[PDB]
């Protein structure tokens, strides 16, 4: 909920390369 | 259980020297990448993860970048080319200090075969 | 439940190669 | 029932002299994927596991990849080559210690033909 | 229901080899 | 009914010696494969279980892993070849304690054609 | 519903050979 | 009615003479297969059972196998090949005491034609 | 019901041979 929460989820779920 | 050391210039790029009969221990942080350059000429075969979703793996000749998918990602990795296995102890950190954005390896072996 | 839990089940649960 | 020997930098690479008529201990632990490599020039014909669900099998030429996959995962794994077969006891550990990262054969009966 | 229940099920269930 | 020998190392290698005129007692325990090796040169034709159900069956070459699939998995095995049957009485262990990983068949009949 | 009579419906039950 | 002799091995394994002008005893206990041999050359033609829900029959060659499939299974069976035709008569025991897991038949007849 | 008359309907029922 807390931006660094949603950050540290965003930083798990993504990928090295975008696409 | 082998330490790579830092360079003088920033603690981020780190070097290690290749040993068939120990690990190297690699500290993960959160979203971080960390690039490892494998030696020149040597070939792929295959990777194995003791745990493949904590972790992203991507390569692209003799350059493989890891990357932690997942909370707690402590696990190993074993590359496996033509001319020897690479033994990785992937620890990830807590506090997001100390990452490791390069390893690279300098071979004895091949010293000691050019001796 | 606790997270450790979830990290074990998704040890057990992954294979060796992502895929 | 051999228990493989380690080296002497680090616990996680161990070695084990081949014995045709002897088992090799491997312990497995949570989360480590085990490196078994063949001997150079040897065919994988054929494996079987006592239980097939509990651990994870890859192989790419002569080098295989085991994994827990479930909980208890106490069996036992038996691959046949072309020039001999291999018997190991899998015993999942409790601890997430001792882990082995490779297993390395040692083959006498090679070095006697030689002799 | 206790795991030394559910392995053996595992071990009953499972093949020789993967696949 | 003759009971397998083991060998001086691990007792999951036994030995036997063929006769046509006996039955060979096989252990089984739970979660294990036992690894039955046909002669040399002997072409498989055909098996038969008194019950199917109860143990998995594979076979590539003159290598047979065998495994029980149930409980209380008491059956024969008979494997018909070119040269001879194989007769196995299959008794499932309680205690899954010595297991028989490989059985190994020493053959005198060949033995007394060479003589 | 005993285990033995499972076993002996197993054993009526099945083939000679699995397939 | 000839009732088959035991080996001094082990008593699964009997022996009958055969005879055009009798039936041979045949005692099928639970979870047992039965391995019935034919003479060398001789091909198959024809079988029935007096009762075939009762028996699974299996033939490759000259290699018979039959397995009790149902309670109370009491029955015959008559195999007709080019040479001779087989009577048995099909007996389920109730203690799963004294299998029989080959029948091997010994043939006077062809030893006449030889004398 | 009883296990004889099971066993004489299969009887009844069966032909020469299974298939």
């Amino acid at each position: 909920k807390t931006p660094y929460e949603l950050a540290r989820e965003r930083m798990l779920r993504s990928g090295l390369t975008a696409g | 259980l082998d330490v790579p050391s830092s360079s003088r210039y920033d603690h981020r790029i780190r070097y290690v020297t290749y040993n068939p009969a120990d690990v190297v221990q690699v500290d993960t942080v959160l979203g971080v990448a960390t690039h490892i350059m494998l030696e020149e000429g040597e070939q792929y075969l295959t990777h194995a993860f003791g745990d493949s979703e904590a972790y992203a793996f991507a390569r692209k000749g003799r350059h493989i970048f890891i990357k932690p998918q997942a909370e707690l990602a402590n696990t190993n990795l074993i590359v496996v080319t033509d001319r020897r296995s690479y033994k990785f102890r992937l620890q990830m950190r807590n506090d997001r200090n100390g990452a490791m954005y390069e390893l690279a390896f300098r071979y004895p072996d091949t010293q000691a075969r050019q001796t």
